[PDB]
RNA sequence: GUCUACGGCCAUACCACCCUGAACGCGCCCGAUCUCGUCUGAUCUCGGAAGCUAAGCAGGGUCGGGCCUGGUUAGUACUUGGAUGGGAGACCGCCUGGGAAUACCGGGUGCUGUAGGCUU
RNA sequence: GUCUCCGUAGUGUAGCGGUUAUCACGUUCGCCUAACACGCGAAAGGUCCUCGGUUCGAAACCGGGCGGAAACACCA
RNA sequence: ACAGUGCCAGGUGGGGAGUUUGACUGGGGCGGUACACCUGUCAAACGGUAACGCAGGUGUCCUAAGGCGAGCUCAGGGAGGACAGAAACCUCCCGUGGAGCAGAAGGGCAAAAGCUCGCUUGAUCUUGAUUUUCAGUACGAAUACAGACCGUGAAAGCGGGGCCUCACGAUCCUUCUGACCUUUUGGGUUUUAAGCAGGAGGUGUCAGAAAAGUUACCACAGGGAUAACUGGCUUGUGGCGGCCAAGCGUUCAUAGCGACGUCGCUUUUUGAUCCUUCGAUGUCGGCUCUUCCUAUCAUUGUGAAGCAGAAUUCACCAAGCG
RNA sequence: UUAAUUAAAACAAAGCAUCGCGAAGGCCCGCGGCGGGUGUUGACGCGAUGUGAUUUCUGCCCAGUGCUCUGAAUGUCAAAGUGAAGAAAUUCAAUGAAGCGCGGGUAAACGGCGGGAGUAACUAUGACUCUCUUAAGGUAGCCAAAUGCCUCGUCAUCUAA
RNA sequence: AGUAGCUGGUUCCCUCCAAAGUUUCCCUCAGGAUAGCUGGCGCUCUCCGCAGUUUUAUCCGGUAAAGCGAAUGAUUAGAGGUCUUGGGGCCGAAACGAUCUCAACCUAUUCUCAAACUUUAAAUGGGUAAGAAGCCCGGCUCGCUGGUGUGGAGCCGGGCGUGGAAUGCGAGUGCCUAGUGGGCCACUUUUGGUAAGCAGAACUGGCGCUGCGGGAUGAACCGAACGCCGGGUUAAGGCGCC
């Protein structure tokens, strides 16, 4: 069998990228977290503390207590036939803001205006997205040229 | 003295290499790969044929050493001793253990190492030739002989590369000309339109 | 005599018939493991609200 | 391991930083009416033979060293247990390790 | 056009060598009474203002190395799903989708926030 | 094959992590004897089996080799 | 006044009694520990994932090798300098770490996490939450906080052990520490004893019995979950046979042989495995008797020789008869 | 002698050699006693062992494990008794039976009884020597013996083999 | 009526639902406890929520491949310099004087490689989001933080329905609970072994528990899953005769 050792496996999980090792910038340790973000779990093996199990390395939770270096987050966490929502104690360096949401964000501020400038304007707009529809019928012109012809090539042992 | 080379034929086990794990591997059967008139210029060699594997297997250390000798022995016979340059482009670096049996069984199977083979793909070239153009019938006829030391199906091919260069054959001389080309003994540097000026006016002085 | 050692196989035909429920989620979530200072002065806060409310 | 003999670290008694004699916790000689080695005589007693385990297949080779602690404060001299990691030798003020020394 | 202090990203910013640097700066620089520290006022600390851009530093240069970024490599290698496909096998082809990396060729060579100067 | 152990002057052997690498025999030089032996006074001579490693320092301690020697190998 | 006997106490006591004499395991035993743990790989780019799979490590070590601060920069190399030489010490230059950080490995680290100094004991007291294994139990280890006392620094801060991943232990019992503590049974005082809380004494079979053999005089319950025949798959080993052709054969590769290599066949060898049979398939050899195969020793009909004859060798059709 | 798979080389045996014991004893039985067997006995006896007629001989080892003998000289050592502290429970000390330790004896008690190298004027051996070594280092005998793996040992005899 | 974690047996019909041979602990390995898988009883609602799926956003990763004129490790061949070190020579008085020559060394190239290497780097894959529990305003509480009426959280009132991707589908929730805890087979991936109808894994699907058409025959292959029937048409397979 294997060991059960903390971090059994996290060889390149942890380690730093090609020619990013040495001082973390300082900007990591600038940003402002809040109760109910969302942020990406992704450890970093140049600070040791706090470090997040390996199991939650690349996963996706919220924000629901703060501390002076670390915050918890509710991230969902599968195990066997069940997910359970467990609560991590994670230093800052180990996290970065989810940007999952803010292409939600974006929309739902976009969707306002539109809501309410097409409203003073009496008249419908498309709020819903959609999948992206089959292409409609158009003209190809050929510019008084004939399509190159395509022939396959023959074979060649280029051994 | 070795088992028959069907047991151990196919690329089954992941590539294992002599480290420092696999310790106690023997030395390999061939120690030679380059013989011949090793030292004869680029340019005096421009013919190269090839050996090239249609399967993809291993090659026992001992069929590469005696294909080698099979190769070299009809080209002195028939080109002479300085008439060709003959290179094998394989080297037995996977090692195949053994379970040695007369008892536990299976129980601590795991095998002490027994020899070296080399892994080759399809399409890849098991050992050339360069000699001059006027030889190609006797490049040939040596690596057809060499064919029957080996298992599986290989090809000949006489390759459009000026000998052991990856330029075309075609156009090699050219190159050469306008200094595209720099011979240095069996090879040819390649002189591209970079860095500092000082090297290519030595190329031109 | 020797046994099977570990499978999962056939688990996540298991796991599934019941579901891979996710958690239940409520509006709102308990306070439990929450910083004990800030915890203490939301207590605080709470408990002088009637204070301002004439104010209000 | 060396330990010093004295050590400033915290008194419940005083509730604050102390200096304390340190020493090493010995075992106490077993009382003959504990409760536990009463109840013992009177089963050991008669016919039956041994009736508790006797324990065998010791293993461990050291034992987790506890530091005896007093408070040096005349009125208090408090006392607390301390135990620090196993360790084969253990000393008490040792001599200090000295660096850039030739070793003779 | 540009610098000083503090920075963000952390080579398009690095490394080697060469050229040029108005003004203000930043420096080199001159000393050791005091503060401070040395085997050594070299460094560190302190007090200064005779000299100099020599160097640091800034800008530029190099068919420059690196680095960043494209092209090619190549719809190649690899790959999800399919067949009562081929082949003794090893393996390979096709159908349905995804899709790389060298060598080789080209382009680029720091951007910028806060505050404060210089430059008619 | 599994397990355990051993390699030190020419021979047989000690070495209680810091030695001028112990003892006996052997070899050499000189006395003694007409000579030999015995004996007396001196001298020399260790690839610490080999490679690597820990250590401030390995002949030793720990691993990989090279030879050697034991003990087992049963129920059919 | 002892023998002796009654009752206690210490020794002896397989004469006798009871009982035990681990587990995993390509049968069991012997051997190993894959039994509690840790690193890399396997492992198929979340996590998880087996084998007596592979390469290794652990039961320790540290008054500093813990904590803070400051100051420095390492391995290696180049070039110089009395003795000084490959190697002593001094100087300048290059040096992205190629060093060091107790140890296995992997990760991490350069005005530091390394080295050297100065001061120190955050390796202290305390309640909860969380993570890892996970049953979302315990321990162990670890993470964020919170409340006190502190250290260090000019300070921001950092620190409640070791840069991270291992370095460990329930109940019962014993021992120590703590309180103007509770109980100690009708009340009071006092010794004692028992409670409550936190350490330690250990269970390495590491969620934790107290444990030697032999049986061929043997027994029961079972097992084809499991060994000793046959049979089956496989064919490494054994046997037999091709292909290439360096050589041998005075000459001459192939009359006859044939290295280095390589492709097969057979199940008359041994293995490997454990599919059938343990509410029983009688276990070696010989004798006797029939039958079948051909990979042919002889005989019939043939081809080739380094076939003059004779003798012999190679090959073909061939298992009728020996 | 294994009734009913073993008739034997197994057991017994005379012979031989040990050992205990002089009776309030040795050896043994018995739940029990002024109990019982040997014993209607007395060392030419009774009890406990080994070997196994005769013949010849029975070597060395007391370190190991046993057995045995001497003991206040004398480490450890229970209860009881003695002394001191205390309110007592209790604690502490002093003393010190056997047995273990200590020292002798004993192998017809269980048992045990080596290794390396050099050396004689052809070669071979090696009487001889050196060395490490144990409690002795296997002596007189005997042997491919019912005991020897290698092994169907080597030589001779017995056969055509 | 000793105990038996072991062998054997365990008696009527129909209807409905329907497993497991896996996790952890156990002197645990022929057995238990435990979670999972099952059944039954319901209840709380409904006529927003959810999903073994895709889309759109956004992260995670170090395998396939590739690389080695990039680090580590292994490795073939020449070429140019070379006094900075050696072996041979070699003319001497002789030296770092001359002379080559072969080596080490250095610089560009070159052949071939990695499960316990890697700058790159897929496919398949894992997490999250796609709103009313949202968005936007005004106010109030604080013993927390604080140059600031700053920050943060909490609470009160108010206003906004184009319910803000596709598709499909009614959901939530609680008790009690048996059997199981020997598995085995196939595509792909994969460890050991010469290999095995061998031993050990991942994924899905199967047999076990399951008939039926085809593969002559057959646990698993191919097709397809089953109330009792008539007609029609098919699948995989077939159409000399059987
Ligand atoms: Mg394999
Ligand atoms: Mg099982
Ligand atoms: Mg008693
Ligand atoms: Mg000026
Ligand atoms: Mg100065
Ligand atoms: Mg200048
Ligand atoms: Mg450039
Ligand atoms: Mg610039
Ligand atoms: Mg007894
Ligand atoms: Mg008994
Ligand atoms: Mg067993
Ligand atoms: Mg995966
Ligand atoms: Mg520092
Ligand atoms: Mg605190
Ligand atoms: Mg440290
Ligand atoms: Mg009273
Ligand atoms: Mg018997
Ligand atoms: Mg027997
Ligand atoms: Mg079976
Ligand atoms: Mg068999
Ligand atoms: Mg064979
Ligand atoms: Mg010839
Ligand atoms: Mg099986
Ligand atoms: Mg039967
Ligand atoms: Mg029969
Ligand atoms: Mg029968
Ligand atoms: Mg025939
Ligand atoms: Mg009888
Ligand atoms: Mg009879
Ligand atoms: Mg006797
Ligand atoms: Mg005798
Ligand atoms: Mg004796
Ligand atoms: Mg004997
Ligand atoms: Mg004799
Ligand atoms: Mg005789
Ligand atoms: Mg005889
Ligand atoms: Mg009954
Ligand atoms: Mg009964
Ligand atoms: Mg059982
Ligand atoms: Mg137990
Ligand atoms: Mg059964
Ligand atoms: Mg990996
Ligand atoms: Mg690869
Ligand atoms: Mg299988
Ligand atoms: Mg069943
Ligand atoms: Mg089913
Ligand atoms: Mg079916
Ligand atoms: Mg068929
Ligand atoms: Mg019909
Ligand atoms: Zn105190």
């Amino acid at each position: 069998t294997n060991t059960k050792g903390k971090r059994r496996g996290t060889r390149y999980m942890f380690s730093r990228p090609f020619r990013k090792h040495g001082v973390v910038p300082l900007a990591t340790y600038m940003r402002i977290y809040k109760k109910g973000d969302i942020v990406d779990i992704k450890g970093m093996g140049t600070v040791q503390k706090g470090m997040p199990h390996k199991c939650y390395h690349g996963k996706t939770g919220r924000v629901y207590n703060v501390t002076q270096h670390a915050v918890g987050i509710v991230v969902n966490k599968q195990v066997k036939g069940k997910i359970l929502a467990k609560r991590i104690n994670v230093r800052i360096e180990h996290i970065k803001h989810s940007k999952s949401r803010d292409s939600f964000l974006k929309r739902v501020k976009e969707n306002d205006q539109k809501k309410k400038e097409a409203k003073e304007k009496g008249t419908w707009v498309q709020l819903k997205r959609q999948p992206a529809p089959p292409r409609e019928a158009h003209f190809v012109r050929t510019n008084g040229k004939e399509p190159e012809l395509l022939e396959p090539i023959p074979y060649e042992f280029m051994a | 003295g070795r088992r028959p080379a069907r047991c151990y034929r196919y690329c089954k086990n992941k590539p294992y290499p002599k480290s420092r794990f696999c310790r106690g591997v023997p030395d390999a059967k061939i120690r030679i790969f380059d013989l011949g008139r090793k030292k004869a210029k680029v340019d005096e060699f421009p013919l190269c044929g090839h050996m090239v594997s249609d399967e993809y297997e291993q090659l026992s250390s001992e069929a590469l050493e005696a294909a080698r000798i099979c190769a070299n022995k009809y080209m002195v016979k028939s080109c002479g001793k300085d008439g060709f340059h003959i290179r094998v482009r394989l080297h037995p670096f996977h090692v195949i253990r053994i379970n040695k049996m007369l008892q536990t069984g299976m129980r601590g199977a795991f095998g002490k190492p027994q020899g070296t083979v080399a892994r080759v793909h399809i399409g890849q070239v098991i050992m050339s030739i360069r000699t001059k153009l006027q030889n190609k019938e006797h490049v040939v006829e040596a690596l057809r002989r060499a064919k029957f030391k080996f298992p599986g199906r290989q090809k000949i091919h006489i390759s459009k590369k000026w000998g052991f260069t990856k330029f075309n054959a075609d156009e090699f001389e050219d190159m050469v000309a306008e200094k595209r080309l720099i011979p240095d003994g069996c090879g040819v540097k390649y002189i591209p339109n970079r860095g500092p000026l000082d090297k290519w006016r030595a190329l031109h002085s | 005599a020797k046994s099977k050692n570990h499978t999962t196989h056939n688990q996540s035909r298991k796991w599934h018939r019941n579901g891979i429920k996710k958690p239940r989620s409520q509006r709102y979530e308990s306070l439990k493991g929450v910083d004990p200072k800030f915890l203490r002065n939301m207590r605080f806060a709470k408990k002088h609200n009637k204070k301002g409310l004439k104010k209000m | 391991v060396n330990v010093p003999k004295t050590r400033r670290t915290f008194c419940k008694k005083c509730g604050k930083h102390q200096p304390h004699k340190v020493t090493q916790y010995k075992k106490g000689k077993d009382s003959l009416y504990a409760q536990g080695k009463r109840r013992y005589d009177r089963k050991q007693s008669g016919y039956g033979g041994q009736t508790k385990p006797i324990f065998r297949k010791k293993a461990k080779t050291t034992k987790k060293i506890v530091l005896r602690l007093e408070c040096v404060e005349p009125n208090c001299r408090s006392k607390r247990m301390l135990a620090i990691k196993r360790c084969k030798h253990f000393e008490l003020g040792g001599d200090k390790k000295r660096k850039g020394q030739v070793i003779q």
